[PDB]
RNA sequence: ACCUCGAUGUCGGCUCGUCGCAUCCUGGGGCUGGAGCAGGUCCCAAGGGUUGGGCUGUUCGCCCAUUAAAGCGGCACGCGAGCUGGGUUUAGAACGUCGUGAGACAGUUCGGUCUCUAUCCGCCGCGCGCGUCAGAAGCUUGAGGAAACCUGUCCCUAGU
RNA sequence: GAUAACCGCUGAAAGCAUCUAAGCGGGAAACCUCUUCCAAGACCAGGCUUCUCACCCUCUAGGAGGGAUAAGGCCCCCCG
């Protein structure tokens, strides 16, 4: 609607690809390329913008508008400044270290745990207990962290495991 | 690849391990075979080898069966049977006239040995499918060995495809799988696996690696 | 009187229908009308006098709103319990020919004389054919207007 | 999480939706989660 | 009171099954007044499994030793041209009760004939004929089916 | 492999929010391959290949009928 109505800012370093319906996006951290929706329209506005516009107000094309928009503005903050989450952990002997590109979990299984690092996400700890995910894709990056988080079952009563960086997990202490 | 031979089933005896654990064996001749054919997916559609086994007098071979022998060149075997490869990496390393024998297996190996199992005749349904049978007294009249009900009534009207009843048992195809190869005796073209085989003495049997312990 | 084929009356026209994005009931129910004669003037519906169809891109066949997951195709293997289901995806890609043609065996009358016409039905999946040799005129899918 | 006829936003947090095809009330607290069957 | 009184055999057990899921076990979960161990409730899940005895004609049920568990149901309360015959429902006799009596009792007790050479469909096996555009033979691909699938204890992990 | 319940990611309509509306994932003894066996009368009656690949007569020359054969098989015989 609103959001769908105002075009994307495109800065002076970053260079876009318009072709049929299809587009992509290049900046300093890498490459990105996306689809957009069929009802509505994509136009470069050569003063410095990527304008979405829904011919009608239809609830189909009313709700294309903004999705489309957010997918075009997630493709270009993604180039540019990349996407990262900070991830942490909690417990003793709760630990975190890597393995070539890999990264791997040692929480209180009688086995380690590992995850290897998909393609364009890099895995990098800062500390045992605080470790980040990087990628040039939001949904992506997010999707891993995902994985990431639920290694553990939640935990009420002591919180171990792995939380987001700004997470505040609920927590409900049971009689002993 | 699944490598496999063309055998004899001759008889079997027991065998002591170094431990001191007697090991019944079954003693297969896993004498020697020629491959005749090449099965191809360019060709047959299909990746596979054909491999004769036996000794025949040329007398007693059929000429159509005698010149599929001569397209080959190698003369004719009593037995012809054919192992299903996986791709063609796998046939790259038979050739049409070549030989193998039981050093293609070792001590330990794992095999699956297919046979044709004996004969049981027209079996009943307590021999032919382990039926409870019924009292041998306390008034049972004449039904000491019979099935009994073989269905339900007016609904479904009918006996149900599949009934497990009573007709000619034995001669078929069995694979028994996950038998240990216990020892190959290379020289004289024998081994000795840990177990039993289907089918009878001097019946054809086929020894293949096993795909379940590979 | 009314006229009835004789002996060598009857002629066969070879139709090649492309599949390509085309709803499976309409190519089906036109593949069996020029399947049963249904276009001919001397039709009579005791002879078996339609035509040849071959279906081209039996893969690339269009099913409206949400079929693909949730209609199925039947079998019953006449065994206690052996009813087996598959659904149009599964069907499309392990093998895609019989969904098309299920489709028509559908619309040809179940006689014997329903058997004799589906011989004259070739569904291929692939854009090609090894028919080359019959000319197979290309066939679309028209109405008339009224 | 009940599974019931009808679900109702039990508390102020709590907020109803059509997911899937299936009327679910949402909440922060994992009690209140509740949907429609 | 709709078919069956020119006959649709009636309980329980045996043999053999077959299907549902409203899940007893095993498998996947959400919420807990869930610390763990173990539970409660709801959701998903029907592949396989789901014991032997005592008491009773027993179903039901009570109990004994187990078990991962000892699920609930439909199929003429599945199954007597497959079995049994303890129950129930002839004729003998007796008790109690009713009746003047003959007799009677959703009262009890002892005894008490379970017929059939399978025509057709169905099912389990086995052949003979023709077909698959000449007549034969060897090896095969597989569309399409059928079978199978259960589970415990101990020990490391960790007296963490 | 595709999923059930369930868990999500990125996300508008509805400036924040939401597993969904566009898209992307995890997910069970259930389903599909997988293991074993039957299987081309699978009438779309299949494939690879080998063998024989010939010899006359009649009816009236168009087709049919009869016969002798090959490769092969069947019976008879000795058995399992
Ligand atoms: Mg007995
Ligand atoms: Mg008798
Ligand atoms: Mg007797
Ligand atoms: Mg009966
Ligand atoms: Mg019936
Ligand atoms: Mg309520
Ligand atoms: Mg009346
Ligand atoms: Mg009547
Ligand atoms: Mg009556
Ligand atoms: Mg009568
Ligand atoms: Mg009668
Ligand atoms: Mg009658
Ligand atoms: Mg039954
Ligand atoms: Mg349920
Ligand atoms: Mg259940
Ligand atoms: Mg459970
Ligand atoms: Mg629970
Ligand atoms: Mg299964
Ligand atoms: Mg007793
Ligand atoms: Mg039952
Ligand atoms: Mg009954
Ligand atoms: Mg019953
Ligand atoms: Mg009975
Ligand atoms: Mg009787
Ligand atoms: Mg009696
Ligand atoms: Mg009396
Ligand atoms: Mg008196
Ligand atoms: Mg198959
Ligand atoms: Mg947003
Ligand atoms: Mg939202
Ligand atoms: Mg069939
Ligand atoms: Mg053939
Ligand atoms: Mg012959
Ligand atoms: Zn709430």
């Amino acid at each position: 609607s609103r959001i769908g109505k105002q075009p994307v800012p495109v800065p002076s370093g970053v260079d876009v690809t318009i072709n049929g319906q299809n587009l992509s996006v290049k900046g300093p951290k890498g490459t990105l390329t996306l689809d957009v929706a069929e009802p509505i329209s994509v136009s470069r506005a050569e003063d410095g913008a990527i304008v979405v516009t829904r011919p009608d107000d239809e609830r189909r094309s009313r709700s294309l508008h903004g999705l489309s928009r957010t997918l075009i503005a997630n493709l270009v903050t993604g180039v540019t400044e990349g996407y990262t989450q900070k991830m942490e952990i909690f417990g003793v002997g709760y630990r975190v270290q890597l393995k070539g590109q890999n990264l791997e979990f040692a929480l209180g299984y009688s086995h380690p745990v590992l995850i290897e690092a998909p393609e364009g996400i890099t895995f990098a700890v800062e500390s045992p207990t605080k470790f980040s995910v990087s990628g040039i894709d939001k949904q992506k990056v997010g999707q891993i962290s995902a994985v990431i988080r639920r290694l553990r079952r939640p935990d009420p009563y002591k919180g171990k495991g792995v939380r987001y960086e700004g997470e505040q997990i609920r927590r409900k202490v049971g009689k002993t | 690849a699944r490598k496999g031979i063309l055998g004899t089933k001759l008889g079997m005896t027991q065998v002591f391990d170094e431990n001191n654990k007697v090991v019944p064996v079954t003693v297969v001749k896993a004498g020697p075979n020629v491959v005749t054919r090449i099965r191809t997916t360019e060709r047959d559609g299909y990746s596979a080898v054909q491999l004769a086994y036996g000794e025949i007098s040329p007398r007693k071979v059929i000429k159509p069966v005698a010149g599929q022998f001569a397209a080959a060149g190698v003369n004719p075997r009593r037995h012809v049977a054919e192992l299903r490869l996986d791709d063609e990496a796998a046939v790259a390393e038979y050739e049409v006239g070549q030989e193998l024998t039981a050093e293609i297996f070792s001590d330990g190996a794992y095999v699956d040995v297919t046979g044709t199992s004996k004969g049981k005749g027209f079996a009943g349904t307590m021999k032919r499918h382990g039926f409870r049978g019924q009292g041998a007294a306390h008034g049972a009249q004449a039904v000491h060995r019979r099935p009994g009900s073989i269905g339900g009534c007016a609904t479904p009207g009918r006996v149900f495809k599949g009934t497990r009843m009573s007709g000619r048992m034995g001669n078929d195809r069995v694979t028994t799988q996950n038998l240990k190869v216990h020892k190959v005796d290379a020289e004289n073209g024998v081994l000795l696996i840990k177990g039993a085989i289907p089918g009878r003495n001097g019946g054809l049997v086929v020894v293949r690696s096993a795909i379940k312990r590979g | 009187p009314t006229y009835t084929p004789k002996a060598g009356d009857t002629t066969r026209s070879w139709y090649v229908i492309d599949a390509s994005d085309v709803v499976l009931g309409r190519l089906a129910s036109a593949a069996a009308t020029l399947l049963r004669g249904k276009h001919k003037p001397t039709f009579t519906p005791n002879v078996d006098g339609g035509d040849f169809v071959i279906v081209i891109n039996a893969d690339k066949i269009a099913v409206s709103g949400d079929k693909l997951t949730k209609k199925f195709a039947y079998r019953h293997s006449g065994y206690p319990g052996g009813l087996r289901k598959r659904t149009i995806g599964e069907l499309l890609e392990k093998h895609p020919t019989r969904v098309v043609e299920n489709a028509i065996i559908g619309m040809l009358p179940h006689n014997k004389l329903g058997r004799q016409i589906q011989k004259k039905l070739k569904v291929y999946a692939g854009p090609d054919h090894p028919h080359a040799a019959q000319q197979p005129i290309p066939f679309e899918i028209k109405q008339v207007a009224q | 999480m009940k599974v019931n006829p009808s679900v109702k936003p039990i508390c102020d947090k709590c907020r109803v939706i059509r997911r899937h095809g299936r009327v679910m009330v949402i909440c922060s607290d994992p009690r209140h989660k509740q949907r429609q069957g």
